[PDB]
RNA sequence: UUCAAAUGAGAACUUUGAAGACUGAAGUGGGGAAAGGUUCCACGUCAACAGCAGUUGGACGUGGGUUAGUCGAUCCUAAGA
RNA sequence: GUGAACAGCCUCUAGUUGAUAGAAUAAUGUAGAUAAGGGAAGUCGGCAAAAUAGAUCCGUAACUUCGGGAUAAGGAUUGGC
């Protein structure tokens, strides 16, 4: 197990070329948390309760924008030169209709 | 997607080199929306963009 | 040069405003024989020589 | 000169989530704190006590919160908790053990 | 194989062997003969200033003195401390002429060794006095 | 047929005599060829952690042996020409010596 | 130089991440003078050009951008005109 | 950091990772190396390479415009603790 831990740490680390990212800035997942704590042999009752509370708190409630605009797009003619509403278009401002 | 502008703006906003800025590869659409330094600052605050630590040059042997 | 003369900058302004392709509606006129800008200039192709 | 310094650590979050032992942490500190270059030399200089939520170190001879953090990170690494639990300062010379940010599974 | 080893230990650039130098130091007559040599034009220092341990001529007495005060000479002195490693050692390690090798070791420890040590002591103190 | 096995690859005899700037890239190509040989899949995908293990000692410092976990799985996309592909992962062990091919149980 | 993902009709060459290297402060870094004149930056976007390629570009199309009592010119005289 | 040192070599900040690619490893090339014994017998000619090289100490001829020649030549040495 000690030799395996050495090998895994060596494959993990690249300190000569760059520093390791800070854990306090990263965020991880409860699935990995649960499997690691289970490997350590702790009881996951409290952590599972916290995760259940978080999952119940993060609810998805739809709104009118979700009903109306959810599968639609556009609602404005796409310009030929990627221009804003009041941006001049030197090339096309003299030709009003799209056929011409 | 092309995030070159966001990478440059993140380096300028955080105050480090472009070599020291981490853009979350999972949040590509959110990062691609951010066209201003204000939106870049918001991404830095919530952690989509991270400042990397310096590469170590130890002096223990010296 | 960064520190330039007003005469130089005025000529540069004229060149910038001249830098364009044809307006499309010119092609639609009766008996139009103008089909492209034959005096278009580019900064890396023909120098203005002041 | 040898004014008594008090350092406190709050272990309540990992203790209540069931992945930490304050008594073992205190025993590790007792056995591993070095005074004048050797372990087991804490005679009337460093006292480590705990009551299940707060671990208190009282020292009069060359102790700092950086050293305390170093020892705590060693203990967490030995228990394979270094990837999940960190040692934070809340106010001066009072510290706590806090989980890193975990996304809910969904 | 490499150029350094080739050009240092080429056969035409060979040096005297350690068992031969051990025999040179073992007897007093050899020591006196090598200490007092005729004026030879083709040796450095006219054949004088000869270190027996290193089998080396020096140009001058001051050169010989600075040589004796050196780690190179002390390395050679350490090398000449033990049994001189004849073919008898290799034969005995193979398990052949064992009694002959053991008799030779006994003779070194009893007679030839201490006489060589006494000659070396006398030679060193003579070099200290004359230098 | 979905399956997962662990193999040892001898990179030493595959990289015997290769130019130093080309050793690790040739190791990548050799492992792809190895997975193709063992699973019949022309679509081979290497884990970036495996690529790290290959490149760990630079361009010319590839290990003599590597322990691989190779999984033949199903291609879910409709646009692909191949219904099967292989995913190669590294197995980080104490030593890659003396290990034989094994079938990993799938759960 | 390599790996995965994304984008895409199409990716050795685009983007992000994962790695391996290099310039090694007399720099492959950070600014200016002469010269250039918009090449700067954003959006759109690949016919031609980038001696392979191209979804990329100092390319093509449409725009945005240079704010001074104190920085310069301007004033002074130099060899000279 | 090494070192006398803006040398060479390695690294931090910052910046690049650009220059058509893939596979094979015949001859002849281009660039770089090693070679038993001999040691210029090669050649118009030692061309080219090799050999020397830092520092400390010992020592240093002719000739001379007395200033030089001179690092003349020739020797001893060098790590680590
Ligand atoms: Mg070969
Ligand atoms: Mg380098
Ligand atoms: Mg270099
Ligand atoms: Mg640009
Ligand atoms: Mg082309
Ligand atoms: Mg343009
Ligand atoms: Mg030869
Ligand atoms: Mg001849
Ligand atoms: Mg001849
Ligand atoms: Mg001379
Ligand atoms: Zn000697």
């Amino acid at each position: 197990r000690q030799k395996t831990m050495i090998a895994e740490a060596r494959n993990r680390k690249s300190l000569k070329n760059k520093a390791i990212m800070p854990r306090s800035k990263l965020t991880k997942s409860f699935g990995k948390m649960e499997e690691h704590m289970s490997t350590l042999g702790h009881d996951m009752s409290a952590l599972q309760d916290k995760q259940n509370r978080a999952a119940r708190k993060n609810r998805y409630v739809e709104r009118g924008s979700d009903v109306v605009f959810g599968d639609q797009d556009a609602l404005t003619a796409s310009t030929e030169n990627g221009v804003k509403l009041r941006q001049t278009d030197r090339l096309l401002d003299g030709v009003a209709d799209g056929s011409m | 997607a092309n995030l070159r502008t966001q990478k440059r703006l993140a380096a300028s906003v955080v105050g480090v080199g472009k070599r020291k800025v981490w853009l979350d590869p999972n949040e590509t659409s959110e990062i691609a929306q951010a066209n201003s330094r204000n939106a870049i600052r918001k991404l830095v605050k919530n952690g989509t963009i991270v400042k990397k630590a310096v590469t170590v040059h130890s002096k223990s042997r010296t | 040069a960064a520190q330039k003369s007003f005469r130089i900058k005025q000529k540069m302004a004229k060149a910038k405003k001249q830098n364009r392709p044809l307006p499309q509606w010119i092609r639609l006129r009766t008996n139009n024989t103008i089909r492209y800008n034959a005096k278009r200039r580019n900064w890396r192709r023909t120098k203005m020589n002041i | 000169q040898k004014i008594a310094k008090t350092f406190t650590v709050d272990v309540s979050s990992p203790t209540e989530n069931g992945v930490f032992d304050p008594a073992s942490y205190a025993k590790y500190l007792i056995d591993h704190i070095k005074v004048e270059g050797a372990v087991g030399n804490l005679g009337n200089a460093v006292t480590v006590t705990e009551d299940g939520t707060v671990v208190t170190v009282v020292s009069t001879a060359k102790f700092s919160g950086k050293y305390l953090k170093y020892l705590t990170k060693k203990y967490l690494k030995k228990n394979q908790l270094r990837d999940w639990i960190r040692f934070v300062s809340t106010k001066t010379n009072e510290y706590r053990l806090a989980f890193y940010q975990v996304t809910p599974e969904e | 194989m490499g150029r350094y080893s080739v050009k240092r230990y080429k056969t035409k650039r060979r040096t005297r062997d350690l068992d031969l130098i051990y025999n040179d130091l073992s007897t007093k007559e050899s020591v006196q003969k090598l200490l007092n040599q005729p004026l030879d034009e083709t040796k450095p220092g006219l054949g004088q200033h000869y270190c027996i341990h290193c089998a080396k001529y020096m140009e001058t007495a001051i050169a010989l003195k600075t040589h004796l005060k050196g780690k190179v000479h002390k390395r050679r002195v350490k090398e000449l401390r033990g049994v001189p490693y004849t073919q008898e050692v290799s034969d005995a390690a193979a398990g052949y002429n064992l009694n002959k090798f053991l008799n030779r070791v006994q003779e070194i420890t009893q007679s030839v060794g201490p006489e060589k040590e006494s000659n070396e002591a006398l030679l060193k103190e003579h070099l200290d006095s004359t230098l | 047929d979905v399956v997962t096995r662990e193999y040892t690859i001898n990179l030493h005899k595959r990289l015997h005599g290769v130019s130093f700037k080309k050793r690790a890239p040739r190791a990548v190509k050799e492992i792809k060829k190895f997975a193709k040989l063992h699973m019949g899949t022309d679509d081979v995908r290497l884990a970036p952690e495996l690529n790290q293990a290959i490149w760990k000692r630079g361009v010319k410092g590839v290990e003599y042996r590597l322990r691989l976990r190779i999984s033949r799985k199903r291609n879910e996309e409709e646009d692909a020409k191949n219904p099967l592909f292989s995913y190669v992962e590294p197995v980080l062990v104490a030593s890659a010596k003396g290990l034989q091919t094994v079938v990993v149980e799938e759960d």
